[PDB]
């Protein structure tokens, strides 16, 4: 079976360099082209060039012309992208594309490979507590992760206990820093007559901080 | 020895078509025999030699047969900022016709090929083509594993290496029993000649139309070479298969270089990794040996044995002269893992400019006596010249000298009769395994069949 | 380069509908077009390549049309996995381009949002920040926009917004907006309000609360 | 005493002169019963035989045309005699033999022709620089040799089709050389240039105004050329009495019979002249190169003494052809074919350097012996051909006929000529084994049983049908 195996996500500073790869699986690399595709939750996706690994004759948007660098090894069976002078657009998902009858089609792609360019360093979350203000039959909770670096983070409530009716939104990259929330609905009768816990676990910095949601 | 020369049946093509250069049996899903019969200089549409295929069903009678239709049409595709170009125009189609299973393959090894990038093109070359068909179904694929998509100037800077663009793929074509196709290219890797392996299978399920330039992963190609002694030798002018290594589960290759090493001409024996298993080099330079090979079990010890055709061997004569009159070489094959020894046996012709030794063709058992026999061609020999079939017969020591058998063509000077030959199986059904004979000159087959003893 | 224009940047329909994706380009291409499908959260898959051909694996309830620069993915009958992103792209014409974009969004009954509001927590507050936080949570369509009021005035800076990708239970959206001001600004004003718009009401869903008071 | 002529006791006279060619007999009337009519001649007379009543016939060998070996071949309309005797009777009884000799010689100041045919692909584009004095100075240098050379040109490249020719760009079929920073002709298999003309500096403009082409596959179409050069007599203007030197130069590798298969060309060579008025070779693109046999038949029919003029890197394999067409001399040419002038004097030597005798139409009952003498009389038994000769040297051959029986026909003619030789020696066999007295028998005679028997000879034979 066909399937394009890539590094793993890469968390690097500006003005950097990172070579990403992208090893054949069940078929030899020299068969056909590769290419490198640039995604953006804005921009979409981008075509960045192709490399005929057989004999390392390449192809590249004029965009990518300088930055983009694609490369091949046959012996490890493995195709790279190497980026240089790195910049905060620079972050986004790259994938490597192959085609499957047609020379020229992008029918087999990889999983993805990360890539996030940032200054900040391991920072931890600033965890706080959303409690209302001072009716109804249901009430809504909620919990802040404010100013932390790298990704992810894992939030919880009650140590997984307290699970459905919950809203963990994703990250938001504010500064730098990500900041991530979540809320929480039960009736009335729930609380605060039961305690009830925010859980968030960062394990970049080692990080396991607990609040629990105090009324005003 | 009991083939029939009195009631023969004959088929026919349209004139000029050279109707016979290739012919084979086929059996559909019901086991009915049929002969399929290249004409590489049948008119297309645009009343320009393309060449043709007809699909004949068996008749005492013979007469016209049905064509077996493919696309003729050249084909341009603008992708990639890149133009691929078919020509079909004079590509050959019938030049070689071979069946498997209920598969038909015909080759065009000189259809033409052409890559365009703005100014630069990759050169009109004649890579060759085959077309696939199931007759019975209407299933239709195409197989050109050299085309490429490499511009000109990148093969000369990179001193013409992997150069697949004259492969003419399809010049000669075999079929394993797994059904893998196997083609001749010898104008592959500039001239030295490839050979070029693909699942029948796989080729049908990778194939779509108008895409022109797609990969079989599955296929396997043969090595480029630095090595002088290969250069112009034309590997895959001729191929054949068969058992030669005492492995059952492998498949070995049988590949005719008739001009290698300076037109001494040599025949190799190789695994299905294109690796080397034996050699067998020419005897005489420009003899063509080489130009044809069979495989066979001629002398009943269950090992396939070995044919080679030097239909230009000169045999020397009284008062220091020679006489072209072509030569055939019996190999067989030792016990257990050892190389072919020296030929096991020599028949040589006797009519000048005969080509005794152009085609040779495995007969099966034709007199039932337990040993496989064959049948050479001289397609310009006999004592008329125009041209001779002669039968040998198997035994325990290899073949017998002297033919059991000879049939003298019967069409007019010119027909090439024997050009293509075709045995091993019986068409009507009698017992017995039978004989096509193609004599494109006079765009015609005629079918001999076994009678008993 | 070649622009692809892909339409529509999503739809809303249901299991067991046909619908058709179409891609426009700004010239001829021939049939040198593919189609992909990239599931939430996951990789991208093959559909079609060069035009109409499917991929190796793929239902035959897909299939592409088209010719000239106007090209059409057709799903008949849409099952529970055919909720994704798909985009077609051009291999005519090197660079190679892509379109933008369309997603195949769950069908349902509007919904209107349930608007919390959540003033700075203490531990905040002593640190010398102010987060105001409005949790807009299971509604439809996802169409909605949120604004600030600080004393009744719009507030634009210092907002920042989050969406979920739609539910897998109810099928529906939610929205996470945090206005985060300094201490010292936070503390020269009083009243604090973001107002949900949405379809299901002409009247804005107003949640709000005044520092201090409580 | 009692031979085998007595012993083996005949019938017939006929059958008495067929037990041994010292038998004879005797048709005289007054002969004693007892007495043997078939003995030696000299038994015969010693028991008064008649002599004129003697059949003994003895084989014997008279010349009839023995005209002198000339001394030089230049000058006449071709009265060089080279061959010494050139016509013999010869007589034979049966199981007899007798023997006659024959001079030949290598013949000085005699006319040569020298068609120079010329690799004209790109690998040749320096090669015509060198020979553009060529036609002066091998004039220079054969007039020391002889007085009546003609010379002539011609130019091959290779089969003007794919994949040999380069078919594209358009601009490709007109000048070949379009993607390089030249001009070259376009491509040609073979093309006649030159008539063999005495007029040497026709040579030398001719060649000036020739150019190179360029093909895709290195080994070239020669092959073709050194056909049409050959049985295209009145185009190329060999002429009868001359030696016939074919110049075949060239760098590469050539095609060969079969090879045509890859421009899908399957027809057979046939041998015949393709060259017409345009002085190109028509069938090129129709016909497939020719083999060696088939080159090797022409040559031999039209007498002509092909020259392999190669470079180092193929020497071995035009040598290697070289022995399987017998006849052909090859030279190493040089990268640019500046050594060809020399090259072409030795080749020419070489050539004249050898006698070769040759039987033709010698019947199947007659069978030949040779004791040849080269050198200095120096007698070499068993030999028919002389070696390391000079020009102007003489050699000769003794040979012996011997007649097994008596054949049916008793007059049969067949021809001794050397190798690439103009005359020969005719040998006009007569079988000698009736005996005179049969011509005058009589059929039906009174003194043969009544009538039921023939008299011939002196004896009674019995008649037709008994
Ligand atoms: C032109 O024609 C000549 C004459 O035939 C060719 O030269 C021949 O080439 C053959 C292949 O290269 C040579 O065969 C080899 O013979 C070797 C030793 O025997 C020779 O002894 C003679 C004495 O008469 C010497 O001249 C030679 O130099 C040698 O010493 C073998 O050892 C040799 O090795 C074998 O190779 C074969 C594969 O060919 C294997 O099957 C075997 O296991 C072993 O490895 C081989 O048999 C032949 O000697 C040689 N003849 C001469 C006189 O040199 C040219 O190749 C031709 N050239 C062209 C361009 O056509
Ligand atoms: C270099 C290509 C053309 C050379 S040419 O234009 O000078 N033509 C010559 C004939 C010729 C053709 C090819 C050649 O090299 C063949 C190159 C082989 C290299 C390959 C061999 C297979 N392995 C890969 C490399 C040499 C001469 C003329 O006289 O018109
Ligand atoms: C060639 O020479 C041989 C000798 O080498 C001749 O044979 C001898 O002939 C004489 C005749 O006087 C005999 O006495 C010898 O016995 C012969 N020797 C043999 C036969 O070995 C032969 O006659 C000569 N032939 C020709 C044609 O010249
Ligand atoms: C060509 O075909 C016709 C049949 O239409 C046949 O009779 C004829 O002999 C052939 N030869 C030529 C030269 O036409
Ligand atoms: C035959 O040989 C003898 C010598 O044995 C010689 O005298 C005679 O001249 C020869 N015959 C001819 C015709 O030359
Ligand atoms: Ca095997
Ligand atoms: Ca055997
Ligand atoms: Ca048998
Ligand atoms: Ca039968
Ligand atoms: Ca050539
Ligand atoms: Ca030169
Ligand atoms: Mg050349």
């Amino acid at each position: 079976e066909v399937q394009l195996q890539q590094s793993g996500a890469e968390l690097v500073k500006p003005g950097a360099s990172v070579k990403l790869s992208c090893t054949a699986s069940g078929f030899n690399i020299k068969d056909t082209y590769v290419h490198w595709v640039k995604q953006r939750p804005e921009q979409g996706l981008e075509w960045i060039g192709r490399i005929d690994p057989a004999n390392g004759y390449t192809k590249y948007d004029p965009k990518f012309q300088g930055k983009a660098t694609i490369t091949a090894d046959t012996s490890s069976n493995t195709a790279y992208l190497q980026l240089s002078s790195l910049t905060s657009e620079d972050t986004a998902v790259y994938y490597c594309v192959r085609p499957l009858y047609d020379y020229y089609a992008m029918d087999y792609w990889g999983q993805g490979t990360s890539v996030t360019v940032s200054s900040a360093k391991t920072t931890a979350p600033s965890v706080y507590p959303l409690a209302p203000v001072c009716t109804g039959s249901s009430v809504t909770l909620g919990c802040l992760v404010k100013g932390y670096f790298p990704e992810p983070v894992t939030l919880t409530w009650n140590s997984g206990s307290l699970s459905s009716g919950v809203h963990t939104f994703p990250a938001v990259l504010q500064s730098d820093l990500y900041t991530l929330s979540s809320s929480v609905t039960v009736t009335s009768s729930t609380w605060p007559s039961q305690s009830i816990t925010c859980n968030v676990a960062h394990p970049a910095s080692s990080t396991k901080v607990d609040k629990k949601i105090e009324p005003r | 020895l009991n083939l029939d020369p009195v009631q023969l049946t004959f088929y026919a093509g349209p004139n000029g078509s050279q109707f016979g250069f290739s012919l084979d049996f086929h059996k559909d899903s019901h086991g009915r025999v049929a002969i399929v019969v290249g004409a590489p200089r049948t008119l297309g549409p645009s009343q320009e030699e393309t060449g043709g295929v007809f699909l004949c069903p068996w008749r005492a009678e013979g007469g016209q047969c049905p064509s077996l239709l493919f696309d003729l049409r050249d084909e341009t595709r603008n992708v990639g900022s890149q133009t691929l170009q078919t020509f079909k125009a004079r590509q050959g189609l019938g030049a070689s016709v071979v069946s498997w299973s209920d598969v038909i393959v015909a080759c065009a090894p000189w259809q033409h090929w052409n890559v365009l990038e703005k100014t630069e093109e990759a050169e009109k070359t004649p890579v060759g083509s085959c077309f696939l068909a199931q007759p019975e179904s209407g299933r239709r694929a195409e197989y050109s594993p050299c085309r490429g998509n490499t511009l000109s100037r990148i093969y000369v800077e990179n001193d013409f290496s992997w150069d697949k663009r004259y492969c003419e793929a399809g010049f000669s074509s075999v079929v394993t029993q797994a059904g893998e196709l196997v083609l001749g290219a010898p104008g592959g890797y500039y001239f030295l000649g490839l050979l070029a392996q693909a699942p029948v299978a796989d080729i049908f399920s990778s194939y779509r139309p108008g895409i022109l330039l797609w990969h079989v992963s599955s296929q396997s190609l043969s090595f480029d070479s630095s090595n002088p002694e290969y250069f112009d030798g034309y590997w895959g002018y001729s191929v054949a298969v068969g058992e030669f290594d005492g492995d059952l589960n492998t498949t070995e290759y049988v590949v005719g270089a008739p001009t290698w090493s300076w037109t001494l001409g040599a025949v190799e024996i190789l695994d299905s990794y294109y690796q080397r298993l034996h050699r067998l080099r020419g005897e005489q330079m420009a003899s063509y040996f080489g130009h044809s090979v069979a495989v066979t079990d001629v002398n009943g010890d269950g090992r396939h044995d070995l044919l080679v055709g030097a239909p230009l061997y000169m045999e020397s004569r009284a008062d220091r002269k020679l006489a072209e009159v072509g030569r055939v070489y019996l190999f067989l094959q030792p016990r257990g893992p050892h190389a072919l020894g020296a030929p096991s046996l020599l028949l040589t012709g006797t009519q000048l400019y005969g080509r005794f030794g152009s085609a040779i063709a495995p007969l099966g058992d034709l007199d039932r006596d337990g040993y496989n026999d064959i049948a050479v061609a001289a397609p310009y020999g006999g004592p008329s010249g125009r041209g001779q079939v002669l039968v040998f017969l198997g035994q325990s020591e290899g073949l017998r000298s002297r033919p059991s058998q000879v049939l003298d063509s019967p069409f007019p000077t010119g027909s090439a009769f024997g050009f293509s030959l075709r045995g091993a199986v019986d068409i009507d059904d009698n017992g017995y395994p039978d004989l096509i004979v193609g004599a494109y000159g006079a765009n015609q087959v005629a079918v001999y069949r076994a009678q008993p003893v | 380069d070649i622009l692809m224009t892909q339409s529509p940047s999503s739809m809303s329909v249901s299991l067991g509908d046909t619908v058709s994706i179409t891609c426009h380009a700004s010239q001829g291409i021939s049939s040198n077009i593919g189609w992909l499908q990239q599931k939430p959260g996951k990789s991208f898959m093959g559909l079609i390549y060069y035009g109409t051909n499917l991929v190796d694996g793929v239902p035959s309830r897909f299939s592409g049309s088209g010719s000239g620069a106007d090209y059409s993915l057709t799903i008949s009958s849409l099952d529970s996995e055919d909720f994704a992103d798909y985009y077609c792209v051009q291999y005519a014409q090197l660079p190679y381009t892509f379109g933008g974009g369309t997603k195949l969004e769950i069908k349902r009954a509007d919904a209107a949002p349930t608007v919390s509001i959540f003033p700075p927590s203490s531990e905040q507050l002593t640190s010398g920040g102010a987060s105001v936080v409005c949790f807009l949570n299971n509604f439809y369509p996802k169409d909605i926009n949120v604004k600030w009021k600080i004393d009744g005035s719009e507030r634009q800076n210092g907002v920042l917004n989050s969406w979920t990708d739609q539910d897998s239970k109810d099928s529906t959206y939610s929205m996470s907006s945090t206005l985060t001001l300094t201490k010292d600004e936070y503390e020269r004003h009083n009243s604090y309000t973001c107002e949900a718009t949405h379809k299901t009401s002409t009247s804005p869903i107003v949640k709000s609360f005044n520092r201090n008071e409580c | 005493g009692p031979n085998i002529c007595t012993t083996r006791g005949v019938s017939s006279c006929q059958q008495c002169l067929a037990v041994s060619p010292m038998c004879a007999w005797c048709s005289d009337e007054a002969l004693p019963l007892g007495s043997p009519r078939c003995d030696l001649k000299e038994n015969l007379l010693k028991d008064n035989c008649a002599p004129e009543s003697i059949e003994f016939p003895v084989s014997e060998a008279r010349v009839l045309e023995d005209r002198p070996l000339s001394d030089k071949g230049s000058g006449d309309s071709s009265q060089v005699t080279q061959v010494s005797p050139q016509r013999i009777a010869l007589r034979l009884r049966p199981d007899d033999s007798k023997n006659f000799s024959i001079q030949v010689r290598q013949v000085e100041d005699y006319p040569v022709d020298i068609y120079y045919l010329m690799d004209l692909s790109y690998s040749m584009k320096d090669d015509l620089w060198s020979i553009q004095n060529l036609g002066t100075k091998l004039a220079t240098q054969m007039r020391k040799l002889t007085s009546n050379l003609r010379i002539g040109f011609g130019a091959f490249v290779d089969k003007p089709v794919s994949p040999y020719m380069y078919i594209s760009p358009p601009e490709a079929l007109e000048n070949p050389c379009y993607d390089m920073k030249t001009t070259c002709l376009p491509m040609f298999g073979y093309k006649h240039v030159l008539t063999l003309t005495d007029q040497v500096t026709r040579f030398n403009e001719e060649v000036k105004k020739q150019s190179v082409s360029r093909n895709r596959d290195a080994p070239e179409g020669g092959f073709d050329a050194i056909m049409q050069a050959t049985v295209c007599d009145e185009k190329i203007g060999w002429r009868n009495d001359a030696s016939h030197l074919l110049v075949f130069t060239t760098d590469a590798k050539t095609h060969i019979a079969l090879d045509g298969r890859l421009a899908g060309i399957v027809q057979p060579n046939d041998g015949q002249c393709h060259v017409g008025s345009d002085n190109h070779y028509s069938a090129s693109t129709t016909m497939d190169y020719p083999s060696l046999g088939l080159m090797t038949e022409k040559l031999s029919q039209k007498n002509i003494n092909l020259i392999f003029a190669v470079t180092e890197n193929v020497v071995n394999l035009y040598q290697n052809y070289s022995e399987l067409i017998p006849g052909t001399t090859v030279g190493v040419l040089s990268m640019d074919s500046s050594n060809v002038l020399q090259l072409i004097v030795d080749a020419y030597g070489k050539i004249r350097s050898k006698v070769e005798l040759e039987v033709r139409d010698l019947p199947e009952e007659l069978s030949l012996s040779f004791n040849a003498t080269c050198l200095n009389n120096e007698v070499i038994p068993g030999l028919k051909s002389c070696m390391g000769l000079k020009i102007g040297d003489t050699v000769s051959f003794s040979i012996e006929a011997k007649v097994r029986g008596c054949p049916q026909e008793k007059e049969k003619s067949f021809t001794i000529k050397p190798v690439g030789f103009k005359d020969s020696l005719i040998v006009q066999v007569t079988f000698d084994c009736d005996c005179a007295c049969q011509a005058q028998a009589e059929p039906n005679s009174h003194r043969c049983n009544n009538g039921n028997g023939t008299f011939e000879c002196g004896v009674c034979r019995c008649g037709p049908g008994w």
